């Protein structure tokens, strides 16, 4: 899954 | 919380391979890229690569294509980054981030055939108003890095500590202090600078000339 | 490989104040660019991603905007904690690049430095060097510069130069320089002087001092 920065802390 | 814990610091001679290690909590490991970053003293940052744990996909900054090496220890949730080869070049703090949200606390890498070697501490007096300095000079320590405080930290004020530069391969830093004239001579005032490295500490009572 | 600019590489604002940075790419990179922190000693910090999607528990005083090309960060009424580094970065195609940065320092009243000059400690010339040191403390602006004299000749060779970060209670910027010559060399000498040339005045401040 491509990667999206600060998805990890504030999603999608 | 999400936590990535690096060690602050790392020495490698040149040549001599290193291994940075992002030990990863509160999160689940293979759910989110990793992402390493170098950063130079005064300078930008460089993405170097990515991976990440579910499959081990890993894209790299082509420019680190023959220098930077990305693993994972699935079991601990850690991930690394090998350098081959260091280099002058490759002294830098490196970070690990996930997506760029969550980061640790970089690892500064020092490349460096130095021999661990302990401070020449020297007390500077003034020549010979309503204030006076006096200085601290340390020159020719390694590794970094040293503690100098002023009667052993009783005295904070009016301090400046500058940062460590590089003599030669060794490194050097000063510090000035400033007190009303009336409090030295008559009081003590003494520069003090712990090198744990070398664990040597040293004392020099700053005296008029 | 896509490149970022930051112009200027310094701002200076007094807090109260509003900025925007400028962060230019060297190609279209549609919404795909973001902003960082990055106070002294510490990570980077997310601030805007894809180029206006605000962060969770940054102040509303932070916003983005941009087109494809062109991308600033505004911050309206600068407070203390916004002082340090800011970076973009482009996530539209690999490598991902980040900006060289744009400083935002705290203004404040202009001050000369407070000089003052050491000779070589005499138990340091057993070792066969000599440093003389000059400290130019609380000073601002940052840009200064500073020359050694040795008899009245200026000398280049072996100064050290050391600035701190600015001062977090008085904004002020302090710098150490040591000039390191052999023992021989500072003793076959007599006079030496510190000249600190500041944006505080066209004279630049001197200290010296006689070995004896």
């Amino acid at each position: 899954k491509p990667i999206i920065i600060g998805s990890h802390a504030y999603g999608d | 919380q999400v936590q990535l814990q690096q060690p602050g610091a790392e020495l490698v001679r040149p040549g001599a391979s290193v291994k940075l290690s992002c030990k990863a909590s509160g999160y689940t490991f293979t759910s989110y890229w990793m992402n390493w970053v170098k950063q130079r003293p005064g300078q930008g940052l460089e993405c170097i690569g990515m991976i990440h744990p579910s499959d081990g996909e890993t894209r790299l900054n082509q420019k680190f294509k023959d220098k930077a090496t990305l693993t994972l220890d699935k079991s601990s949730s850690t991930a690394y980054m090998q350098l081959s080869s260091p280099t002058s070049e490759d002294s830098a703090v490196y970070y690990c981030t996930t997506h760029f949200d969550y980061w640790g606390q970089g690892t500064t890498l020092t490349v460096s055939s130095a021999k661990t070697t302990a401070p020449s501490v020297y007390p500077l007096a003034p020549v010979c108003g309503s204030s006076v300095t006096l200085g601290c000079l340390v020159k020719g320590y390694f590794p970094e890095p040293v503690t100098l405080t002023w009667n052993s930290g009783s005295l904070s004020s009016g301090v400046h500590t500058f940062p460590a530069v590089l003599q030669s391969d060794l490194y050097t830093l000063s510090s000035s202090v400033t007190v009303t004239s009336s409090t030295w001579p008559s009081q003590s005032i003494t520069c003090n600078v712990a090198h744990p490295a070398s664990s040597t500490k040293v004392d020099k009572k700053i005296e008029p000339r | 490989d896509i490149v970022l600019i930051q112009s200027p590489a310094t701002l200076s604002v007094t807090p109260g104040d509003s900025v925007s940075l400028s962060c230019r790419a060297s190609q279209r990179i549609s919404n795909n660019l973001h902003w960082y922190q990055q106070k002294s000693h510490e990570s980077p910090r997310l601030l805007i991603r894809y180029t206006s999607q605000s962060i969770s528990g940054i102040p509303s005083r932070f916003s983005g905007s941009g087109s494809g090309t062109d991308f600033t960060l505004s911050i309206n009424s600068v407070e203390t904690e916004d002082f340090g580094m800011y970076f973009c970065q482009q996530s539209n195609s690999w490598p991902f690049t980040f900006g060289s940065g744009t400083k935002l320092e705290m203004k404040r009243a202009d001050a000369a430095p407070t000089v003052s000059i050491f000779p070589p400690s005499s138990e340091q010339l057993t070792s066969g060097g000599a440093s003389v040191v000059c400290f130019l403390n609380n000073f601002y602006p940052k840009d200064i510069n500073v020359k050694w004299k040795i008899d009245g000749s200026e000398r280049q060779n072996g100064v050290l130069n050391s600035w701190t970060d600015q001062d977090s209670k008085d904004s002020t910027y302090s710098m150490s320089s040591t000039l390191t010559l052999t023992k021989d060399e500072y003793e076959r000498h007599n006079s030496y002087t510190c000249e600190a040339t500041h944006k505080t005045s066209t004279s630049p401040i001197v200290k010296s001092f006689n070995r004896n």
